[PDB]
DNA sequence: TTTTTAAAAA
DNA sequence: TTTTTAAAAAAAATTTAAATTTTTA
DNA sequence: TAAAAATTTAAATTT
């Protein structure tokens, strides 16, 4: 018995598009405190942390700790079936077979019911620590779409380098090769273009690129991107959705 | 081959079967059912009746077929090992000399195909006439040598030690068309080996745990279930098919409980009905050892395999180097790590 | 000599962009007193019954019955070599086999001269009239073309439920049951967004959702749309162009 | 040790989206005072001459006259990676093969190096200028774009006649009969969208259609075409780039 | 080696 | 009526050249 | 609002 209604309906829209290329299998985490998805691509190379808290849901209130999970090909095409604006009410009841979303219109003249079924479905938690991270920079979103777009033109894989003035996306392959300093920003004071580049130590990894451009498919989610890696753990790719919580990625690196 | 495996698969467990992309695995080390391939590019690959001959009167559309399959998987960034078939079982020989009556029954009915002069009965009627040599053996063999792509001769049919090689941990995933390898014993087996459209043919995995998971049963008790689904070694019993086995193994054991159980006058047992090595083989397997031979993707010789592919074949040089280059592109290490190394698993979730 | 000087020259690009990927050998029946279209080419019954009546137009003079075949595609080919503000003459000589097309440019820059070369063609029209349709829904083009593109996402039938409250477009299939569900609003100032329903007896109707894609894909010649249909009588998906007559539909329900 | 500082980074990325496509290889002929380009198509009927003057660069530098073979799908995806208002500067080295390119944001937090793999191919001349062009027609190059897509539909083969009054660009086939007189409209005090013409001979001659479609893509390059035309001389199809340079596209016709 | 599928069959 | 057996249907892959969606503003 | 641009399909050849 779960119901979930959101005063801005377009975020769970950025959502599913982020996450209907990376993976399909996915199990929602539904507790009385949030919403969450912890889950992982089919050939183990990359894993989606979707946090949704209640403080960003108009009326949420979910009873016990239910779990669902979906097609996300299929409830990303529910979610491509509401506009920009319609007032997104998730809808569930005990053990059902069914996902209700009721995606109400803000001028109240399409209040379109949207009935999808589930499927029996299994997905491994894998728990994360909380650890601290050593190149945690903060840096545009749709920048580092232009990065990640524009380095997987040239090749297959991102060799990061983090440093004290700034940080060096470069990557090598057959076409050329590409090598883009991305400094720190020392006059614009807004959250939206800071590129802040704190350390812990110098770090030099080697990550993927389809799954960069799978994880910056986030990009209308947030504006910051709190990229978040040391030396060893696969780096943290986290959206901050605005008081609901963050769309976190983690990807291995290549050794 | 399992009759209807997959179809019992998809109706009773949709969890165990994956449908995931060629391009998704980027280093996940395979193994290839290599007479399969053999079969799969000797079949589909001619000129509309006419397969891919050579100066010599002797046939390359395999050896075409795996170059352009292996180069295409390799840029996907998958690392196959092509596991050979080699001596099959006595146990096997009842279906294989029905293959040959099949074979046979096809060279009847060319003739008339031939006769009638239509010319699309003489495609479908040559398509049934095609045969694993040791000349294609050694052909396929020596294409896979001069690749620089390991080949694992097996002692028996290339299922079971395709099943060992993922039972060792030394490959990740048994890439094999036929259900075989998870009554070998699996855990991982894609199929549908379709690298060159998506939207075709996609990669769908076969999880044997997930399968042992859902269903609750064995390994042994999925090997007495595709005994009562029929293989290619033991016949199954008169009317007892897919949907009965699974009500027949699922709330039960093993043979003993059906032979004292069921009546032989409904379900009738067959005559000569050998199962007590056909377990046994099925178990444990005339395999190689994997921890002997060592998997090496080693750099590939150049100028002697684009002679020999070329001169001796018939073939463009720009394709072939193009396909060497795109291996040498391909390889050039930097293995890509899961995450399983570094998140421990702390459980699942149920719906 | 037929003659047909349209000054609204997107009108006619917005009919063969419709009509392009619907009907490939169309009649146009052109009349004395208006240009009519009757014609179906597709498995399901798909007329489409085209109205583009004389006095709308800035010159028309034809003075016989004339009705040519035309591959329609081609035309559309032809009337997307136009522009959007772009005055559109259409000419047919008697002797010759060419629908000439004149286009010219609002700046008097580019006159073209399009020959459209003709063929031979006779087909059969059924001629369905108004035969009292019980329940008409007048509503927005573009809420009934987001209504028929993310239904047909989930499956191939459309149920379309009407009462007094507001009209209900059900689907279902293999993905899930979307219902939408809409609001006679009748106290909007704007009379294009304002939804206005008359209904005699409530009605349920299964639909195909290829061939309405096709039907809807007429969007921008109307804001409204004048959907009526009765309990055994096809559908109609009337497209009525502002002073110049209609675009109507026909499909037949499935039982 | 070429460099060039280019501020209107565009430029040279519509140069490299406009000739992708239509030609594979090519060679820059990079002297002390520009660059240039004069290659030959992937099936050699047509011929794309390219010239950027050093005198729309910001800062120019030169020693020899080096000639590097680019890929020019290649540096096409390279330039893709700049924005529509970063500067590109342009690097090359005497002992190794690389051509790299900087580009600079507009502020100072984004630095994008990128290097090329040079191929190797031989250089020739075939400009042969002064032709005695008998006419020319200098019209928009949306209009020209308008022209080459709304005519690629009906066939393959334009026939382009040209009067005092006008100009007409035609074509035939199966799918119709077109024929465009684009009319003298000199008299529009926007230049820039006026169509001038002058006439010595009236000429009347088929081009292709298809290389024609590959050359109207530098339309984003500059907003007039300067074609101009005679009667068995192959045309110009010139892309007057604002104080850089030109770009011309000949065509023999058929 | 695979899938359908349309007659039969308990 | 679900099902089991039976007699059929079949086993790719690359370039080349339209076609159908997504994004850009 | 449209057209580059990524994407998908079908056809002849891959010998």
């Amino acid at each position: 018995m779960f119901e979930a209604r959101l005063v801005q309906g377009s975020i769970l829209k950025k959502v599913l598009e982020a996450l209907k290329d990376l993976i399909n299998e996915a199990c929602w985490d539904i507790s009385s405190s949030g919403v969450n998805l912890q889950s992982m691509d089919s050939s183990h190379v990359s894993l989606v942390q979707l946090t949704l808290r209640s403080e960003g849901f108009d009326t949420y209130r979910c009873d016990r700790n239910l779990a669902m999970g979906v097609n996300l090909t299929s409830m990303s095409k529910i979610l491509k079936c509401a506009g920009n604006e319609d007032i997104i009410t998730l809808r569930a009841e005990d053990n059902a077979d069914t996902l209700a979303l009721v995606f109400e219109a803000p001028n109240q003249e399409k209040v379109s019911d949207y009935e999808m079924k589930l499927m029996d479905l299994d997905v491994e938690q894998l728990g994360i620590p909380e650890q601290e991270y050593s190149c945690v920079v903060k840096m545009p979103s749709g920048e580092f779409a232009r990065i990640c777009r524009d380095l997987s033109h040239i090749g297959d894989a991102v060799v990061i380098s983090c440093a004290k003035d700034g940080v060096k996306f470069s990557a090598s392959g057959e076409l050329g090769n590409g090598n883009i300093k991305l400094s720190q920003t020392s006059n614009v004071d807004k959250e939206e273009e800071a590129v802040t580049i704190e350390m812990n130590e110098p770090v030099q990894l080697t990550f993927a690129l389809r799954y960069l451009n799978f994880f910056t498919k986030a990009t209308p989610l947030s504006s910051t991107v709190t990229l978040s890696m040391s030396a060893d753990v696969p780096l943290v790719v986290e959206y901050k959705i605005a008081d609901m919580g963050h769309l976190k990625y983690y990807l291995a690196p290549k050794i | 081959g399992i009759q209807g495996l997959a179809k019992l698969i998809a109706d009773v467990a949709p969890s165990a079967i994956r449908e995931n992309d060629i391009k998704s695995y980027f280093g996940r080390k395979v193994a290839i059912d290599a007479s399969m391939s053999i079969y799969q590019f000797l079949i589909a690959v001619r000129q509309g009746g006419d397969v891919l001959q050579n100066e010599e009167g002797e046939t390359t559309s395999h050896l075409m077929g795996m170059f352009y399959r292996t180069i295409r998987m390799m840029e996907n960034g998958i690392k196959p090992v092509y596991v050979f078939d080699g001596k099959p079982p006595q146990l096997k020989s009842g279906e294989l000399a029905k293959r040959s009556e099949r074979r046979a029954e096809a060279e009847k009915q060319l003739q008339q195909a031939q006769a009638a002069g239509a010319e699309q009965e003489v495609e479908k009627f040559t398509k049934r006439l095609v045969k694993v040599t040791k000349q294609h053996n050694d052909e396929c063999k020596h294409l896979l040598s001069l690749m620089g792509i390991p080949y694992l001769d097996a002692p028996s049919e290339a299922e079971a030690s395709c099943a060992a090689l993922v039972k060792a941990g030394k490959v990740y995933a048994a890439a094999t068309e036929d259900m075989d390898c998870l009554t070998f014993g699996s855990p991982v087996l894609m199929r549908h080996l379709t690298a060159s459209e998506a939207k075709k043919l996609p990669i769908q995995e076969f999880h044997l745990s997930r399968i042992l998971q859902e269903l609750g049963l064995n390994q042994e008790q999925f090997v007495d279930l595709c005994i009562l689904l029929g293989s290619d070694y033991c016949e199954s019993i008169r009317g007892i098919g897919p949907k009965r086995a699974v009500d027949l193994i699922q709330k039960h054991k093993s043979i003993e409980e059906i032979v004292r159980r069921l009546d032989p006058n409904k379900y009738p047992v067959p005559e000569n009905w050998l199962h007590k090595e056909a377990h046994q083989l099925f178990l444990e397997p005339e395999v190689l050892d994997p921890e002997s031979v060592e998997l090496k993707w080693s750099e590939p010789n150049e100028e002697e395999l684009i002679k020999f592919m070329c001169g001796e074949k018939q073939f463009s040089e720009e394709r072939i180097r193009s396909g060497v280059k795109r291996l040498s592109k391909s390889r050039q290490g930097s293995t890509q790590g899961r995450l399983d190394d570094f998140f421990k698993v702390t459980g699942s979730l149920s719906s």
